[PDB]
């Protein structure tokens, strides 16, 4: 009941936001609260937000990741490292895992967009990402598995004992947030100039909108702080 | 001489960077990785990087 004189903000205001970048404001804030809110949100954003990535890859005729596909300039290791960089945005709800069979032939370059004609539940956010350079007569038949996770899971943990022969597990970087930057500026409310204004700049991979990322980070923070009731 | 067959098996080991691995610069600054720190805990600039 002593919370009368603490000036709390009314809403979070979105200045400019795309599917990849978003700028947000938080005002008015008591002195010192801007840093608390900003740092908590930044840590939760860079730590615990869910995402989608690839867990297993099987290239036809390739038995281990230290081999080479005939006619392909890049070795299987470089193909794996490029496949790690593909980003997915969910298109169909309740889809947690999908197996994608990819067969590409007659092209001089395998891009991530070529996977889109075979993926049903996910959308490739960077179709311009080149997986490998091949000859015009090279036929590439690969199977990738897309799963949901948080943070980083090494390829050692992604190895399934029931996987078919030739399946190569890959490192998965599930994090959807690329950068969180916050600033604290002073704000004048009536006669007091000591109130604080919080500015948020979030760069995402496109899988989660910056506003949704802020909402999910706040949801995690509320879930953690309810336990002290 | 005395060997009828010679059998060889090659095993490839992909070794990631981990705590205890030795890193060094070109100026004599050798060291051992003591902690792999989360990107949220690591120092960041005014730009958030």
């Amino acid at each position: 009941m002593a919370l009368l004189n603490f000036q709390k903000p009314d809403k979070v205001i979105m200045i400019d936001s795309t599917d990849f970048e978003g700028k947000f404001e938080f005002r008015p804030l008591e002195p010192g609260y801007g840093l608390t809110v900003g740092n908590a949100l930044r840590r939760v954003l860079l730590s615990s937000l869910e995402g989608f990535a690839i867990t297993s890859v099987r290239i036809d005729g390739v038995e281990h990741e230290f081999s080479v596909v005939p006619g392909v300039v890049e070795d299987v290791t470089e193909i794996i490292l490029n496949l790690k960089q593909v980003r997915f945005k969910r298109q169909i709800d309740d889809v947690e895992s999908e197996t994608v069979s990819i067969s590409v032939s007659g092209k001089e370059q395998l891009t991530a967009g070529d996977f889109q004609k075979f993926i049903s539940g996910y959308q490739v956010l960077n179709p311009d990402l080149v997986i490998c350079n091949m000859g015009p007569k090279v036929s590439i038949n690969m199977e990738i598995v897309i799963e949901k996770g948080r943070g980083y899971v090494p390829a050692e943990e992604n190895k399934k004992s029931n996987a078919p022969l030739g399946s190569i597990a890959v490192d998965s970087v599930y994090t959807p947030v690329k950068n969180v930057k916050y600033s604290i500026e002073n704000y004048r409310v009536e006669q007091k100039t000591d109130y604080e204004k919080l500015v948020f700049e979030i760069i995402t991979d496109g899988s989660i909108h910056p506003k949704d990322a802020l909402t999910e980070a706040a949801k995690v923070l509320i879930h953690h702080f309810m336990l002290f009731s | 001489a005395g060997i009828m067959k010679l059998a060889k098996v090659y095993i490839a080991k992909k070794r990631k960077l981990k705590v205890g691995d030795k890193m060094a610069g070109r100026h004599g600054n050798k060291g051992i990785v003591a902690r792999i720190v989360r990107q949220e805990d690591m120092p960041f600039l005014e730009d958030g990087t």
